[PDB]
């Protein structure tokens, strides 16, 4: 369960 | 989702409404009875489904109607209209399909396309697909633009696009079925190493990561629930907001400490008054006791006043003693209450140095995904593309992302080493003036019915101008161009001869010593089968590292790597490569970002085509001649390859509607 | 509609820290100042209290008197009556004190005494004389 999506600005 | 609704979801469309675009082409249907709307909608979703279920071949109208069921295949003109709309706007029969009906014998109209980036290639393919004379002019000696893949031997590494950001509603999905792309999931687990070379303890990694996320949410709240978007006649940035949120957290911590220590003095002072009370009382008790002794001194027989004296003094002493004892109880309670408050002190700080530094690494991760200092992002609009993000795990391309532009370029008239210098667009057609990049004395002149401009926003941004427009772009376009943000991000490819890292870890971080250097070589990737590590530079650090030599840079790299892995386990790179995207004159940066002061509305301005004034005066309004595509032009999907692709499909559709006419609107 | 928990964002506070270029480090230096001065005062009073605690060393133990356990008796001796009058003179209407002095009479017996003997002890006078003090 990673924080930010991976490459989205989110 | 699944079924025909699946198809609609995958086609980034609402399966149960007609879209604005559809309304435009089928105003009869949407202003009509909900029944026919449902028919329409099914025809749409089903044709979509059919294309999607097999995108390696052209989906003809005949085939479509063949597999349609009644009552839906009764109105064959509805079917035809629908299919045609779908083909036109590149919802179907787009990418690389085997053509059933071989291409139109003679071509109609002429389109010149500047840049064979992914958006370029896309539109070109579609336009050609529609039977138009399409030629592309490309300044580089290769296709792809900001899709840039390094190869030497078996070493393969993108310095451009690297990731498919999820397949749920991604066009790249269709592409990857059409092209042989070795797609590979990314294991989103990322260990962090403090500048020394020691992994950040799980405890820390988590307290910090979580605090990061809370700060972000915080800013969003300031933005949207509090209208903190404008501060002093100047728009607020994500970065400022963040710093304010943080300052308030530190303020709140000092406030807590002040309230706590004041409870301690309040109580301590209570104790002081009680203690005073008790001392004076003790002194009275000493005195009184003396007096009572002196009264028992008088030996009997004594008269009654004497007797009364002893009795009364005795009563008084027992009294004062009782009172002192109660006070002493109270003293016990206060003293233990003070031991409690001295026992539960609030947190000493908001963030330690190790703290703020790890936090800085999370900020650097953000600065990297946006390719820009958080001080430049719009507070209010930086996240606005988030509602359309795809679903599913992000992925890399093992054979390199280059394969896709290459694939697209098959069958296309592409002129490499041709730098467009000037664009001339008039009521009657256009001429593009370009030069040979190798010998910039040689000149070329290309005449056409319309120009598709897919020049990078960095290029368009240039001062003084790398490309000249005749006449000049209207103020509304140029202002939009200035307002936008074109950012920067760089990579360092490290090719070793044997894997010395954790091969189950796709990626790992390094924490910067300073806030300022937070973006310098902050993260590393092993995604390739071969031993290749990729070091990332972003944020303010991006731009600055471009003025540092390759050697120094791979130096700072192997340094960090030795710190993490030990001097005897890291070997010199067989091969090294370093991007410098802002320096590249064909790119002039990495990708667009919502600058503070900009809005996603600007992206829409960027995509508005330009219409030359009349040649003769008092002559009718003319057809648009200049068109724009590329990543900077698509509101809901900026700074992505799939966004480039979509903008290409778009403009090709619009251009074709213009010059070939739209038969499907009656 | 609501900030993240553990995130404290007040309107007042944001305007107070945004007003200037370094109103931030201003507020955060004033609070450090407030802190050091409060901690100093704690030192002072911890000391003061330490001294007062030192004075009370010895409790009041040398001074405590054992307790008479005389059972309440209903008969007023001449003696007990005299004690009682003086007790009124010194204590006025504090019956409990009076009862403790006489030692074998209860508070209500004391009130009764007040009424029965009011005529003969000029209790009225006694009381007003206590009130003058
Ligand atoms: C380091 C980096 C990493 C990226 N990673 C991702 C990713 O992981 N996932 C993702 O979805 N997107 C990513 N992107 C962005 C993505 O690659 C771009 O959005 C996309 O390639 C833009 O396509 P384009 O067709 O609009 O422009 P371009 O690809 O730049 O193509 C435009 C063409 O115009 C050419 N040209 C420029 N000037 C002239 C001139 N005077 N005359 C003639 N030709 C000219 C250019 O050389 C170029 O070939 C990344 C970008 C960068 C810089
Ligand atoms: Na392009
Ligand atoms: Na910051």
């Amino acid at each position: 369960x990673x924080x930010x999506a991976l490459l989205a600005a989110x | 989702p699944s079924g025909v609704e699946g198809a609609a979801f995958q086609s980034r469309l609402p399966h149960d409404r007609m879209t604005s675009q559809e309304a435009a082409c089928f105003p009869d249907i949407i202003s009509g009875p909900q029944q026919t709307q449902k028919v329409f909608l099914f025809i749409r979703n089903r044709t979509l489904q059919l294309w999607l279920d097999n995108p390696k071949i052209q989906l003809t109208f005949e085939a479509t109607l063949q597999q349609l069921e009644a009552p839906y295949n009764s109105d064959t003109v509805l079917v035809h209209r629908v299919h045609s709309y779908l083909e036109r706007h590149g919802l179907i029969n787009f990418g690389i399909y085997k053509r059933i009906k071989p291409l139109p014998t003679k071509k109609t109209g002429k389109v010149i396309i500047i840049g064979s980036g992914v958006s370029g290639l896309a539109a070109a393919r579609q336009l050609q697909s529609f039977g138009m004379d399409v030629t592309l002019l490309e300044a580089r000696d290769r296709v792809g633009g900001r899709v840039a893949t390094f190869r030497k031997g078996n070493y393969v590494a993108d310095l451009g696009a690297m990731v498919v950001t999820g397949l749920g509603g991604n066009p790249m999905a269709v592409v990857s079925k059409q092209v042989n792309m070795e797609l590979a999931k990314i294991k989103q687990k990322c260990p962090l190493y403090e500048a020394n070379g020691q992994a950040v303890p799980k405890e820390k990694d988590e307290m910090v990561e979580q605090e990061f996320n809370r700060l972000l949410e915080a800013t969003s709240y300031l933005s949207h629930q509090l209208d903190f978007n404008v501060l002093n006649n100047k728009p607020v940035s994500l970065g400022q907001a963040l710093e304010v949120v943080i300052q308030l957290q530190e303020k709140h911590v000092k406030d807590e400490q002040i309230e706590h220590w004041k409870k301690i003095v309040k109580t301590q002072e209570e104790l002081k008054e009680l203690l005073n009370k008790m001392v004076n009382l003790k002194e009275k008790i000493k005195e009184l006791h003396q007096q009572y002794k002196e009264a028992s001194e008088v030996k009997p027989p004594r008269d009654i006043t004497a007797e009364f004296l002893v009795k009364s003094k005795h009563r008084d002493l027992t009294a004062l003693c009782k009172e002192y004892d109660e006070l002493a109880e109270t003293q016990g309670k206060l003293e233990e209450k003070l031991q409690e408050l001295e026992a539960n002190p609030p947190s000493d700080v908001y963030l330690s140095s190790r703290d703020r530094q790890i936090l800085d690494w999370h900020f650097a991760n953000l600065e990297f995904a946006n390719a820009t200092p958080l001080s430049t992002l719009s507070l209010k609009h930086w996240d606005q593309d988030d509602d359309f993000e795809f679903t599913g795990s992000h992925l890399t391309v093992r054979n390199g992302y280059s394969c896709v532009p290459v694939a697209l370029a098959e069958g296309l008239d592409i002129k490499l080493n041709t730098a467009v210098r000037q664009v001339r667009y008039t009521a009657s057609g256009c001429e593009v003036i370009a030069v040979n990049t190798r010998s910039t004395s040689q000149t070329f002149i290309y005449k056409c019915d319309a120009v598709l401009c897919t020049l990078p926003l960095g290029v368009l941004k240039q001062q003084p101008p790398a490309v000249q427009f005749v006449p000049p772009l209207p103020e509304w376009k140029t202002s939009a161009v200035q307002r936008m943000g074109f950012g920067n991000l760089n990579k360092v490819v490290l090719c070793f001869d044997r894997v010395f890292w954790d091969p189950s870890v796709n990626l790992f971080g390094h924490v910067g010593s300073t806030t300022a250097s937070r973006g310098e070589l902050f993260l590393f990737w092993n995604l390739y089968k071969a031993p290749i590590l990729l070091a990332l530079v972003a944020g303010e650090a991006a731009g600055i590292m471009e003025n540092i030599s390759d050697d120094v840079i791979v130096g700072r790299c192997l340094a960090i790597l030795k710190g993490i892995f030990g001097s005897s386990a890291v070997p010199q790179p067989k091969e090294t490569v370093v991007s410098r995207w802002r320096a590249d004159p064909w790119a002039r940066g990495s990708y667009s970002y919502v600058a503070a002061g900009s809005s996603g509305n600007d992206y829409d301005l960027m995509a508005q085509p330009i219409t030359p004034g009349p040649s003769i005066p008092g002559a009718p309004q003319p057809i648009p001649r200049l068109f724009f595509a590329g990543e900077h032009t698509i509101r809901n999907y900026p700074a992505t390859v799939h966004g480039a692709l979509l903008s290409g499909l778009r403009e090709a559709g619009r251009i074709a509607d213009q010059f070939l006419g739209a038969m499907y609107t009656l | 509609r609501k900030p993240p928990k553990g995130m404290f964002l007040s309107q007042e506070d944001v305007e107070a820290v945004s007003a200037n270029a370094t109103a931030a480090t201003t507020v955060l230096r004033q609070l450090d100042m407030e802190l050091v001065s409060v901690k100093r005062q704690i030192q002072n009073i911890k000391q003061t209290n330490s001294a007062l605690k030192e004075k009370l060393d010895g409790g009041i133990e040398p001074y405590r008197l054992p307790e008479v356990i005389q059972k309440c008796n209903a008969r007023w001796t001449t003696e007990e009556q005299l004690l009682a009058v003086q007790a009124i003179r010194k204590y006025g209407r504090d019956f409990q004190a009076i009862s403790d002095v006489i030692g074998n009479k209860s508070v209500v017996q004391v009130k009764n005494f007040f009424v029965n003997y009011r005529r003969r002890f000029n209790i009225d006078e006694v009381l007003q004389e206590w009130e003058a003090e």
